[PDB]
RNA sequence: UAGGAGCUAGCCGUCGAAGGUGGGACAAAUGAUUGGGGUGAAGUCGUAACAAGGUAGCCGUAUCGGAAGGUGCGGCUGGAU
RNA sequence: UGCAUUAGCUAGUUGGUAAGGUAACGGCUUACCAAGGCAACGAUGCAUAGCCGACCUGAGAGGGUGAUCGGCCACACUGGAACUGAGACACGGUCCAGACUCCUACGGGAGGCAGCAGUAGGGAAUCUUCCGCAAUGGGCGAAAGCCUGACGGAGCAACGCCGCGUGAGUGAUGAAGGUCUUCGGAUCGUAAAACUCUGUUAUUAGGGAAGAACAUAUGUGUAAGUAACUGUGCACAUCUUGACGGUACCUAAUCAGAAAGCCACGGCUAACUACGUGCCAGCAGCCGCGGUAAUACGUAGGUGGCAAGCGUUAUCCGGAAUUAUUGGGCGUAAAGCGCGCGUAGGCGGUUUUUUAAGUCUGAUGUGAAAGCCCACGGCUCAACCGUGGAGGGUCAUUGGAAACUGGAAAACUUGAGUGCAGAAGAGGAAAGUGGAAUUCCAUGUGUAGCGGUGAAAUGCGCAGAGAUAUGGAGGAACACCAGUGGCGAAGGCGACUUUCUGGUCUGUAACUGACGCUGAUGUGCGAAAGCGUGGGGAUCAAACAGGAUUAGAUACCCUGGUAGUCCACGCCGUAAACGAUGAGUGCUAAGUGUUAGGGGGUUUCCGCCCCUUAGUGCUGCAGCUAACGCAUUAAGCACUCCGCCUGG
């Protein structure tokens, strides 16, 4: 590329795909808009889990969750934990991450925010919390 | 094509010193003979040697390098074209590379060089980086 | 009597958010509605192409195809014989 | 303002003259002015907007940065008319529509959170319908006053930390201590009981104290002193002052006292091997483990990396210049165009020469905070705050002058434009070279399977299908010239006499002075499948027939035959049009035999030898990428443009 007839465009970098829209999504309810602001907080509502009749043959037995925080739009996200209460009408909160040996899966459901169980099996992984923060 | 003869002919020069060409023509100039009579002065060549013709002729060159077989041509270019060119004065110029580099030499206000100009406050013109 | 000219009491035209009318636009639910892909054992098809994938053939290319596949005319090597 | 998967924008319009009015000045309206003016400078229009610093930060380049936080605009129930205060459309002004709110005893009235708290609410987030004007602040007011919801404070907090935090190891290694046993005494261990060394933080109980001074508050009287002491400033000095402190400082009261968890014990995770553990549970970060020998699932005494410590979540960057003048390339890989032909342009070659306008301003007044150098004070260190110089050495202000230029006067010629042979021309076309079996056999016949075919039947078979020639014609359709050859915008370009020989083409090039590549323009078509008329089923030909392999068709098989095939009137913008490789200036040791055109020697007997280039090929130097492999003619080298894409 030029220089001199590049002054009609510059010789310059690239740009952005699409990146989890419901990370940074919002709403206005006053004349049907769709908002966006960039927060945590967006919410949803407990709907599902389960598959369908194979073709590929990824091999796994462990939940899907169609489900979501309060306030209803259908998304495929995932529930961590084996005790919870996530079968309908469900208010939660979320964060990301993918433990091993789980296909494709990649956020989580925060543990006890409104109407979930909280986690059983795991006691030498003790000392949590860091804010409200003794010892 | 030849804004500098190391523009095109050094397609041919950078060859003919690795095979040790000690002469070459050059088109008839005052300017650009003139910064490779600073070279030479300075060592690079034996001489610049003078032109047969009047218009464009050949000025003849006759091309030393290193005693090693080194060659210390590191470089010089330029982008004079009708349209291309510094419409634009060295009342200050600045250095690059320590005073190492010595290249292309354009201006006007009163006569020094690229290299007789690094001290003056009133400058001259580098383009290579040579070391 | 301001009556003369006058402004309020009276008449000739102005916009005004407003107000409500009208046809388009966007939507959202979605309708005993509805097209593309993926997806989850692929049970559907041979390992269809990769060993000339069992027959080198191919590229634009009528062609039908639930899916690997096929037959027509112009350029081609991206081939063991 | 940014933005065409937003383009042709606009009409007293395009904003002087006369009337009018802004402290100023106007098409602001009017009698005149041109359809003009606005233009892919993407005007129009869409989206958007209070703006800067602010922070973080890529090597420097320097930048994205508004929440706060500071500065600079606009709005204060929405809106509309007027009034207005010098200015108001007014945070707490009228009439109002509007809208709801409340009231209604109906007769009508208005209200009116964007001060600042909290009220419903929510959230991860905003405290507390927080304190008081204590001080400072200012509007009006001598004096004096209020607003304080300004101001300062009270609580909130790893949002992020910080110093102290956890103080003493001596005598039995064993006074006592056990993941893993075909145990040895070492042993989480002179640790340990009990404390060598001790009295800070630790709580502590008060003397208490500074700060607590600033502001008047008193005439003794001074200054303004008015004709003069005086009311205010105030030398007096009556001693104030917290939205904070009987707490700090201190006695040391206090005692070895009143103050520490992480993934794991998995290769990389350093945290030990074990068991219920047998790819099960489930820990589970690059990746795992787990199947009768789990280290790993679960668990564990220790246990690891640092400690008020533990891991994450949105943003930027380290990571990774894996985001490129600086600090990307595009054949394959992130990417290089059927194509070429074209205007502005980018860049096309310059040889001289004048200006000082820019090409590290001279030196200084000279410089935004969490941010140009040092000094500081306080910070339990800190947590965090501020202060001065340097005010810079950073802009302004003064300068004029090379060997580029803008400007100014000359010409030259490689990138541009004018003879020639016209060789090959298939560029792409214009007239001739001017017609058969295959369709019946009418002359004449003679036969069963010609056939279709792997083998066969179908189609064809009796004029006797296929037959004969002077004779009897044509339906689609005119292979020499034979090597690594010549041309077009391409698709591509093929019979030849010829054409233009246009143009290549090399030998001459006879000659004015940058007159070009790519790229706004615009140039045309691009092959077929298919494509808008007679032909066309004549050939071929799908379909059908009809045949059947060996133990399988209607298929490889196809004549009759469906069109189609095909040429005299319309083309698409597609091919392995591939160069997977875009087109200008020139080389990369170069070589290489050669078509063309030439110089020729020798002329040969049209040939041997040298120079030759558009190429032609071949290799082959450098270079090239990972290698494929490219290269004097790229997949290199230094000057031109183009487009592509840096995840897909």
């Amino acid at each position: 590329p030029t220089i001199n007839q590049l002054v009609r465009k510059p010789r310059q970098s690239k740009i952005k795909k699409s990146d989890s829209p419901a990370l940074n999504k919002g709403f206005n309810s006053k004349k049907k808009k769709f908002t966006d602001l960039n927060s945590p907080q967006k919410r949803g509502v407990c709907t599902r889990v389960g598959t369908m009749t194979p073709k590929k043959p990824n091999s796994a037995l462990r939940k899907y969750a169609r489900v979501r925080l309060s306030n209803n739009i259908e998304i495929n996200a995932y529930i961590p934990g084996i005790g919870h209460n996530l079968q309908e009408h469900s208010v939660v909160l979320v964060r990301g991450g993918r433990v091993k040996d789980l296909p494709g899966v990649r956020y989580h459901i925060v543990r006890g925010a409104l109407d979930t169980s909280g986690v059983d099996g795991r006691r030498q992984g003790r000392s949590l919390y860091g804010t409200k923060k003794p010892k | 094509t030849m804004t500098d003869p190391i523009a095109d002919m050094l397609t041919r020069v950078r060859n003919a010193n690795m095979v040790r060409h000690e002469k070459l023509e050059l088109p008839a100039s005052n300017i650009k003979k003139e910064i490779a009579e600073i070279l030479k002065s300075e060592g690079f060549i034996k001489n610049v040697e003078y032109v047969e013709d009047d218009k464009q002729g050949v000025l003849r060159l006759f091309l030393k390098y290193g005693q090693n077989d080194e060659r210390v041509i590191t470089g010089l270019k330029r982008i004079s074209k009708p349209g291309l060119r510094v419409y634009a004065k060295a009342s200050e110029m600045p250095k690059v590379l320590n005073g190492l580099g010595i290249a292309l030499v354009s201006t006007s206000e009163g006569v020094i060089t690229d290299k007789e100009a690094r001290k003056r406050n009133v400058g001259g013109e580098i383009i290579a980086y040579v070391w």
